[PDB]
């Protein structure tokens, strides 16, 4: 009853420290049937392990980076910048989004895709290489078409964030892309992106 | 919270129990362990000394003393005590063979001594008495007009005849063990070993000359004690 | 804090005149605060209840939560006596507070309680002064059980703070037999059982003393071999009931 | 823990008005009711060095006080008030004073007179014993 | 503790009792049952006696104080013992002074009066000891239930002891029976009010009853195990 | 796992009176020093070894970079993250890098994160915080069971318990019987139990631990049950070892409910003291002694048969055993042929080896006082009383 | 993590306790659904938005703390003394049951749903358990 | 500042009369203020030097209101009230005046003030006919406040037992009694 307790004390220290957020440059796909993700120009998957489908597939589908152009022919892709370009891309359809998830500055370039057939070239795994093809940059509807075929179509649509840059003639830029180191289980991966314009 | 109940004698339990005779009752298993068995051919009564030194003179320590000829005794419990009892006993069988000249039956031994026993709460301590419960269990032997009479007397005063009855500190063990080792059929000398072969598997140490106090009654003598050379006669057979 | 203290007073019997008074001391006031209005009164905030520790005062408050379908709140007496001061200096300020915000709540206080020293002073103090600090529409109510009508603090007792008052009786042999019956509604029981005999030997057994003697008969029926629930095992268990153990105590005549 | 806790307190004050590293220029003042309760380490010179006592006003010392406590008091026999023996603190004296006001204020009047001061004078210093009579 | 009610005669409950009555009341359950009989013309007592041990005899229960009085002890030995030799006194005085048998009442009375000053003053415990006392007088034979609480009652059957609440039951059951059975059926009757009392693996053999008989003519004997034996053969089988 | 510790120079202690033979093996010993320091002067005089690797070192000690904090693995997850706690308190769910020795990983060890963007870069198995540091023993105490007098029943008990399971054990598991798992020693003051621990700590065998018992009591949230966990964690590490917990009511007192935070955090680390002294198996090498005076103040579960089986009691010293240490601490003393010493035993008092032991250093000061060194009987006659400061005369006769 | 605001897909904030730090009402990162976020759980999140980036179950396993760390405990009914009655008791609760489940359906009767076994420390009790756990055909659980 | 004083004491040593200073601070810092302080008695009861550290924490506490109360710093604009049921046992230093320099005997009413009683609590009950204040007052002697308005409450609730909408004179008389009933 006649208790009357003094009391002691006990601090816990306490603090912490957000970092300089870091930019994952990672893209995300669900073509046929797994929702592969992949981070990234050294490539490695993140989660959808060795795929059903051949790389190749997905490897057109890879802002910060811009072809080169000569200065004959208006550089829409470099004077698009700071903010980038944004653009839609046919194959299956690939998109290129820019978001602020969590701490990490998401460059996504989310794939999907439909109309898998059942023995197509795209799922055994078989690839030779891609030969170089030529796309030819047009617009149609203010909207920067690049029509390209592929050999180894594409209807890819540029848009600027920055709607006032003026839109470059139709020309015929060559893209030569080829996966240049890989592994057999097509884990750890190095891509090739090389493309000038022509006029 | 029992705590309330155990100060004095009389107070009732919720469970209406004495809880100071029960502690009494304990109190005997603080004492050395005796054994009393009873026969046709008589009762016998086997105590161990307990010895604390070897100077001690065995005859001090009285684990076995004869109320008279006829009768023996067994007591264990405070030592004060016993002697008290005792001693009421012995004068209470005086008084019966001075009133009525004649040897009392071993049943009416533990009657008086019952009655000098359990008066702890009685108005007639006035001049002096015992306040407390007696804090020594007893065993009367003897041989009376029914044959041979064993007795086990409780310190609350309560008597039961037994066959066979072993108080004191190893009273349960030694009792579990003669409950298959009695038969009625038991000669005195067989009896006799199994009382000395109870103390060897009860007993703390070996069984030697003194460690064991050693008494029969038989109709035919009277109470014995078993003389040095006697008890190493019953010894040396174990 | 339990919402739905499952009960139909199907479970409960023997209190039909208190669970009358408890319901027309609490849902009736609550279901007809505009007939309170209508009279110019303000409805009772508080009823105290009290009887013996064998009589269930907490199977019919639990009774009267479920037939409320309301919050129900608990809180014990003996419970308050230790952990010195705090005893309402946050917990019955606490309590009162969580009763308000979930409602509808009913209050329960069980247990007699003392109704050095000085703590159960604040601890009583802090009670009446919340039970009073609170809206006067008395949207939650509170019961109160006590074991005994000894001790009575004329400020609780008083109106207003402890207005209706629920008396619980010795059970009768008919509250027994129903209890019993009742306690043994999910048994398979044989009809050869006479309740009646059980209810008129299970004398001095109030309540609680079913407990142990319908359901030590329904183990021991599993005891008896796994036989059917007949009087063979009921009778051994009134025979044991509280007084099962057997001291086996020597200096008894 | 409590008491040795004030204990504690009480051994820090000690040990810093008379302690190893002595003070300077630094008086301290202490007042109590009861002074024979107190420490003696507390009470011996060079912690303590004047024990002065204020006992009850004394005739003499009730006239001052009754002067000095009335100069603010209306014009209004105060000579004899101060003669009546009394056990009474300056403390009292306010209070007689402060409640033959508040008496005169009930009664709007704004001198003070024999009645309501008398009045006054006999609310403050009740002592009513109540006492049953066999213990005297 | 909010117990500090029952520590002593002298002390009323809150709710007014004595808590310490109570005590003594449940102490004399822990006896063993004892049911007592009357007939017409003879009174019966039927004890369960126990035994410490199998190593010795059972605890005798049935108490002769006079040649038309006995008595049958459940509880404390030490005061059912004082209460005896009381009683052994009493008689005694009373042929030495009337040289008439106590009557019953008389009897009953003056134990609730010795046993009401314990209750009542400090100092002795109180007589903690349920007495049955089977007796004989002008109206024929009467039983009386003496309770610690210095109580007493006149019954026509009684059970006192551990588990009497079987046997009470038993004989409110057969009520319609008693007054017309002579000694044989009524003796069977209290053997199995005493077979409610014990549970079934437990039969009323010859060591563990004692009985004691009184009468008109007879005088109150208590019967052993040779003795019990011829009332035992009458007895039917358990209904198990 | 690695070896015990405390290393310790030469008992010496053979000879006392100073008569150079104490000389000749002091000598020796200095001379063994000396070719340590030559030896290893000259070692690191010439010893051109380093580079080799360079490369690889260097890119993962770029990796790790520059500072590296060191955190308690906590938990692991899946074999690339790890959940690691900071010393401050707070833990994150980290990954962890392919140099790491994924074998050494275990909860509890002290891993090596990145100062930036916390990983897992390296394991450190010796963290060893400064405290816990200090409280394993370097130096052996130079008391030794010689310096102990009487005690014989207790040094038996102190060796049956921490020796013979160091030594050879096979009795232990011949008879089955487990080991007994920690020893508290008791007493009244200055009976001789931080003697006893002194003397264990020389002749040993194991690491040895000395502890306080209120040093493990930390200000910070926490830090006490840690510096436990590492108390006893470095104990395994270093198996075989001995880990004495002085004036353990420090701690040990009856456990009540906690009010108070400070309060709470004590009852947690007791309760982190019971824990890690339940988490070894009593078949290992690691034991501990508590001593105490209050011993009747410990908390009923520390002394537990299934905590600490045994209960050493150091009891005031009797008769033979205040002579047996007024004739230790008299060694060194230069007596004259007048003083018997038994005069001061034969009294009956309560004195005990501490109190011997500052009668005989009063003696000698007395001795001084009359510019003597050589102590006369009377020098202790006074000592007696001036030392032993503070039943009612013929009350008892 | 703490109370989950009621979400129903449009508040699916949660107000979670980082440790020692402080506590922020936060939401989820796209890659975890609500159905794998739940009050009380341990949640690894980011720095800056503290969205819960992933669910972190603490795992279970014999390995850390301690556990039941037994399936058929080596203690038999021999290596029991002392408990009797207790032993019986036991019996009746645990064996009857599981071994016999036909006599308690027959009864009707729910079998023991709840057993506390109370008394001072060093009786025994525990090992009890466990020799009806190598008797009763089950597995032993020991929880501290 | 409704303060009842058996609150306050509290079990951890320096925070009863911490929370004194705290409610002159109140009262000083938020003029004007009125300080109720009920149940005094709990808190002054007389110092004694008996030892036991409950009723020394309490002599602290008082000591502590009794400097915030007629301390160095003097008082203005703050006014006490304090309010107990057991006077005699207030400490002397507490009862000098400059601190509590009235003393008011809140008595059990009278007749006149029973039946004043009566009168005032009747206002929101609704009376039918006749009700009369004179035999409650001689039928409730020994009444004091609360219990009085004790017998108007029940007495509605009386109204539901037969179940009016209003009150009468047996209402009145048969609650009077059972008031008194339960106050025995
Ligand atoms: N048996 C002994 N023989 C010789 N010296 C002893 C003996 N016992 C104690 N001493 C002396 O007592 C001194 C103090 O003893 P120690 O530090 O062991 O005390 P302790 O009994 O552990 O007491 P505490 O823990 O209360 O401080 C030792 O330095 C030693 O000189
Ligand atoms: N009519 C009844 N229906 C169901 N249970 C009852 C009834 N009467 C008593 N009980 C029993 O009483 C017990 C509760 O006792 P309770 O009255 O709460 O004690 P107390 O008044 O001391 O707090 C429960 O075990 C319950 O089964
Ligand atoms: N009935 C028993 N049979 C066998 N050993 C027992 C028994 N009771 C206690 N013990 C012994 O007691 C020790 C501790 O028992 P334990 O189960 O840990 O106690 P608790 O019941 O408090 O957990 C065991 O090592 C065991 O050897
Ligand atoms: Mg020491």
């Amino acid at each position: 009853g006649n208790l009357l307790f003094l009391a002691c004390y006990c601090i816990g220290g306490m603090s912490a420290i957000k970092p300089d957020m870091k930019i994952k440059l990672r893209m995300e796909g669900n073509v046929n049937g797994h929702h592969f993700v992949i981070d990234g120009m050294d490539l490695e998957v993140k989660e959808g392990g060795p795929l059903p489908f051949a790389f190749d597939i997905l490897t057109t589908a890879f802002n910060r980076v811009f072809a080169k152009y000569p200065d004959n022919i208006q550089d829409y892709f470099k004077q698009s910048f700071p903010k980038g370009y944004s653009w839609e891309r046919s194959l299956c359809n690939a998109r290129n989004d820019i978001t602020m998830e969590g701490d990490t500055f998401y460059n996504k370039v989310r794939f999907y895709g439909t109309n898998f057939p059942a023995n197509g070239p795209v799922m055994q795994k078989k690839t030779l290489k891609w030969e170089p093809s030529t796309e030819k940059m047009y617009v149609r509807d203010g909207v920067l078409t690049g029509d390209i075929e592929m050999a180894l179509d594409f209807r890819t649509t540029y848009k600027a964030k920055e709607k006032g840059v003026k839109l470059p003639g139709a020309h015929f830029v060559d893209h030569c892309i080829e996966i240049l180191s890989h592994d057999k289980d097509y884990n750890k991966v190095k891509l090739y992106e090389h493309a000038v314009a022509h006029s | 919270t029992r705590s309330e109940y155990d100060r004095g004698v009389n107070t009732f339990s919720p469970e209406g129990r004495l809880f100071q005779v029960e502690y009494a009752i304990e109190a005997i298993k603080l004492g050395s362990t005796a054994i009393g068995i009873q026969t046709s051919e008589g009762v016998c009564l086997a105590v161990e000394k307990r010895i604390t030194s070897p100077l001690m003179e065995p005859s001090s320590i009285e684990k076995i003393v004869e109320i008279d000829a006829h009768i023996g005794c067994a007591m264990s419990g405070l030592i004060a005590d016993a002697k008290t009892l005792i001693d009421k006993a012995r004068v209470e069988t005086q008084n019966h063979w001075f009133t009525y000249n004649e040897t009392m039956t071993v049943e009416s031994v533990t009657q008086a001594v019952s009655n000098l026993a359990l008066q702890f709460g009685e108005e007639d301590a006035d001049p002096g008495a015992m306040s407390r419960p007696f804090g020594v269990a007893l065993l009367f032997g003897g041989v009376d007009e029914k044959g041979p009479q064993l007795f086990h007397m409780d310190p609350s005063g309560t008597f039961v005849q037994c066959d066979a009855r072993a108080i004191g500190s190893a009273s349960e063990g030694a009792q579990s063990s003669l409950q298959e080792v009695y038969h009625k059929s038991m000669t005195l000398k067989e009896a006799i070993k199994s009382s000395l072969i109870i103390l060897k598997q009860v007993m703390e140490e070996k069984l030697n000359a003194t460690n064991i106090e050693l008494a029969t009654v038989q109709p035919g003598q009277n109470f014995h004690m078993f003389t040095k050379e006697e008890l190493e006669e019953v010894i040396k057979d174990i | 804090v339990d919402e739905r203290p499952t009960e139909q007073y199907s479970d409960i019997g023997g209190l039909d005149k208190q669970i009358q008074e408890l319901v027309e001391a609490i849902v009736l006031p609550m279901n007809h605060k505009e007939k309170f209005e209508n009279l110019g009164i303000q409805p009772p905030k508080g009823v105290l209840m009290y009887g013996p520790p064998g009589t269930g005062k907490t199977l019919l408050a639990r009774a009267c939560a479920a037939q409320t379908k309301a919050t129900f709140l608990k809180l014990a007496g003996p419970q308050l006596v230790q952990m010195f001061i705090g005893d309402g200096a946050k917990l019955v300020r606490d309590a009162f507070a969580l009763a308000k915000e979930k409602a509808p709540s009913i209050i329960f206080i069980d247990e007699l309680d003392a109704i050095g020293d000085r703590e159960v002073q604040r601890t009583m103090l802090e009670l009446l002064n919340q039970l009073d600090g609170f809206q006067p529409n008395t949207q939650v109510k509170v019961i109160a059980a006590t074991n005994r009508v000894d001790i009575l603090d004329p400020a609780l007792l008083r109106s207003g703070r402890l207005d209706r008052k629920i008396e619980f009786p010795m059970p009768n042999e008919e509250a027994r037999a129903r209890i019993m019956q009742i306690h043994s509604r999910k048994m398979n029981v044989s009809p050869d059982v006479n309740y009646e005999e059980l209810a008129r030997c299970t004398d001095d057994f109030n309540g609680a003393q079913c407990k142990a003697v319908c359901v030590e008969a329904g183990m021991i029926a599993l005891r008896r071999g796994a036989t059917e629930l007949t009087h063979e095992d009921y009778m051994e268990g009134i025979l044991e009931v509280q007084a099962k153990k057997k001291a086996n105590l020597q200096y008894y005549a | 823990g409590a008491d040795r806790e004030v204990q504690r307190i009480l051994l820090e004050l000690l040990n810093q008005m008379d302690g190893f590293d002595q003070n300077v220029n630094v008086k301290v003042i202490m007042a109590t009711n009861r002074a024979d309760t107190l420490d003696p380490a507390l009470l011996r010179p060079g912690r303590l060095d004047r024990k002065i006592e204020f006992p009850l006003p004394d005739r003499r010392q009730k006239r001052l006080i009754f002067s000095t406590i009335t100069s603010k008091m209306n014009l209004s026999d105060l000579e004899d008030y101060v003669a009546r023996p009394d056990k009474i603190s300056g403390a009292d004296i306010n209070s007689i004073c402060q409640e033959s006001g508040m008496l005169a204020v009930r009664e709007n009047r704004y001198i003070v007179l024999a009645k309501d001061f008398e009045k006054a004078y006999k609310t403050v210093i009740k002592k009513d014993e109540q006492e049953h009579e066999f213990y005297k | 503790f909010r117990n500090q009610y029952d520590n002593d005669v002298t002390v009323w409950s809150p709710q007014g009792r004595i808590h310490q009555i109570e005590y003594a009341m449940e102490a004399v359950k822990q006896g063993s049952a004892t049911v007592g009989l009357k007939s017409k013309t003879h009174a019966v007592l039927v004890a369960l006696k126990r035994a410490q041990s199998e190593l010795a005899a059972h605890q005798k229960k049935i108490l002769h104080v006079d040649n038309h009085i006995g008595i049958s002890i459940a509880g404390l030995t030490a005061d059912a013992r004082l209460l005896c030799n009381f009683m052994r006194q009493e008689c005694l005085d009373s042929r030495f002074v009337f040289d008439r048998p106590l009557p019953v009442s008389r009897l009953v009375s003056l134990i609730g009066s010795k046993t009401q000053i314990p209750t009542q003053r400090y100092g002795r415990r109180p007589y903690g000891v349920g007495l049955l006392i089977a007796g004989y007088d002008d109206m024929g034979p009467h039983i009386f239930q003496t309770c610690p609480s210095a109580n007493y009652f006149d019954c026509r059957a009684m059970s006192i002891g551990a588990r009497s609440q079987s046997a009470r039951t038993y004989l409110e059951r057969h009520m319609s029976e008693f007054m017309e059975c002579n000694l044989n059926e009524l003796v069977k009757h209290g053997l199995r009010a005493l077979r409610e009392t014990l549970p079934a693996e437990q039969d009323l053999t010859t060591k563990n009853v004692s009985i004691g008989i009184v009468g008109k003519d007879l005088e109150f004997t208590i019967y052993d195990d040779d003795d019990v034996s011829p009332f035992l053969e009458g007895l039917e089988e358990r209904p198990q | 796992t690695k070896g015990p510790d405390a290393a310790s120079k030469l008992p010496l202690v053979t000879p006392h009176t100073q008569c150079r033979l104490k000389l000749l093996k002091l000598e020796r010993i200095k001379d063994y020093l000396l070719m340590e320091e030559e030896f290893i002067r000259n070692q690191e005089q010439m010893k051109p070894l380093e580079e080799k690797q360079e490369e690889e070192r260097s890119k993962v000690d770029d990796l790790r970079g520059t500072p590296m904090s060191v955190g308690t693995l906590e938990e692991i997850i899946d074999d690339n993250h790890a959940i690691v706690s900071t010393s401050v308190g707070s833990e994150h769910y980290v990954s962890i890098l392919s140099f790491v020795d994924k074998d050494l990983l275990e909860p509890g060890c002290s891993v090596l994160l990145n100062h930036k963007v916390h990983a897992v870069i390296g394991v450190l198995m010796d963290d060893t915080d400064p405290l816990v540091t200090v409280m394993k023993v370097e130096k052996a105490p130079q008391e030794t069971y010689a310096d102990i007098g009487g005690l014989d029943n207790q040094i038996q008990e102190i060796k049956e318990s921490v020796e013979l399971p160091l030594t050879h054990p096979e009795y232990y598991e011949e008879m089955g019987i487990k080991p007994p798992k920690g020893v508290i020693l008791y007493g009244p003051p200055g009976t001789g139990k931080t003697l006893l621990a002194k003397a264990v700590a020389n002749q040993t065998s194991a690491t040895f631990l000395r502890v306080v018992g209120s040093e493990l009591i930390q200000k910070y949230l926490g830090d006490g049950p840690k510096l436990v966990r590492e108390l006893f964690r470095v104990a395994e590490e270093h198996a075989p070892s001995i880990v004495f917990i002085d004036e353990i009511d420090a701690i040990g007192t009856k456990r009540y409910d906690s009010n108070s935070g400070g309060e709470r955090e004590i009852q947690r680390t007791m309760l982190e003291l019971l824990n890690q002294l339940d988490g070894f198996d009593s078949r290992g090498d690691v034991k501990v002694i508590m001593a105490t005076n209050r011993i009747e103040t410990l908390d009923p579960a520390l002394i537990r048969p299934g905590r600490i089986d045994r209960k050493i009691e150091f009891p005031l010293p009797d008769e033979k055993t205040k002579k047996r240490i007024f004739q230790i601490h008299t060694s060194r003393m230069t007596l004259a042929d007048d003083v018997t010493l038994d005069d001061l035993i034969m009294a009956k008092d309560d004195l005990s080896g501490a109190d011997i032991k500052a009668i005989c250093t009063e003696a000698g000061l007395m001795a001084l006082r009359e510019r003597r060194m050589k102590v006369t009987n009377e020098d202790f006659k006074k000592s007696k009383e001036n030392v032993l400061y503070k039943t009612p005369e013929g009350l008892y006769l | 993590c703490t109370k989950i605001i009621n979400a129903d897909s449009e508040d699916p904030k949660y107000i979670i306790n980082v440790k020692q730090f402080a506590k922020f009402v936060v939401d989820l990162s796209d890659q975890v659904a609500p159905t794998d976020i739940e009050e009380g759980m341990r949640v690894g999140v980011d720095r800056n938005k503290y969205q819960i980036h992933i669910p972190l179950p603490p795992k279970i396993d014999p390995t850390v703390t301690m556990m039941q760390v037994e399936e058929k405990p080596d203690v038999t009914y021999s290596d029991v003394g002392g408990c009797k009655e207790q032993i019986e008791k036991l019996r009746e609760v645990v064996e009857t049951p599981l071994l016999h489940p036909e006599r308690f359906v027959n009864l009707g009767i729910e079998p023991p749903k709840g057993v506390l076994l109370f008394g001072p420390p060093g009786t025994g009790k525990t090992l009890c358990a466990r020799a009806v756990a190598n008797r009763t055909d089950a597995c032993f659980i020991r929880v501290i | 500042l409704k303060v009842v004083s058996s609150s306050i004491v509290d079990k951890y040593i320096g925070e009863s009369a911490r929370l004194i200073r705290e409610m002159f601070n109140y009262a000083r810092d938020h003029q004007p203020c009125i300080i109720f302080m009920d149940e005094i008695d709990a808190i002054g009861g007389r110092r004694f030097s008996e030892g036991t550290s409950a009723d020394r924490e309490i002599q602290r506490t008082l000591m502590e209101l009794l400097n915030q109360m007629d301390g160095f710093d003097t008082l203005h604009r703050v006014k006490m009230i304090m309010a107990t049921n057991r006077p005699d046992t207030l400490d002397p230093a507490l009862l000098r005046p400059g601190r509590l320099d009235r003393k008011i005997h809140i008595d059990l009413p009278n007749e006149q003030a029973r039946l004043d009683i009566l009168k005032i609590h009747a206002g929101p009950i609704t009376k039918h006919g006749e009700i009369d204040y004179e035999a409650i007052v001689k039928l409730s002697d020994g009444f004091n406040g609360a219990d009085l308005r004790n017998v108007c409450t029940e007495a509605g609730m009386f109204a539901i037992r037969a179940d009016h909408d209003f009150v009468v004179q047996e209402d009145f008389m048969k609650a009077v009694r059972k008031v008194a009933d339960s106050k025995k």
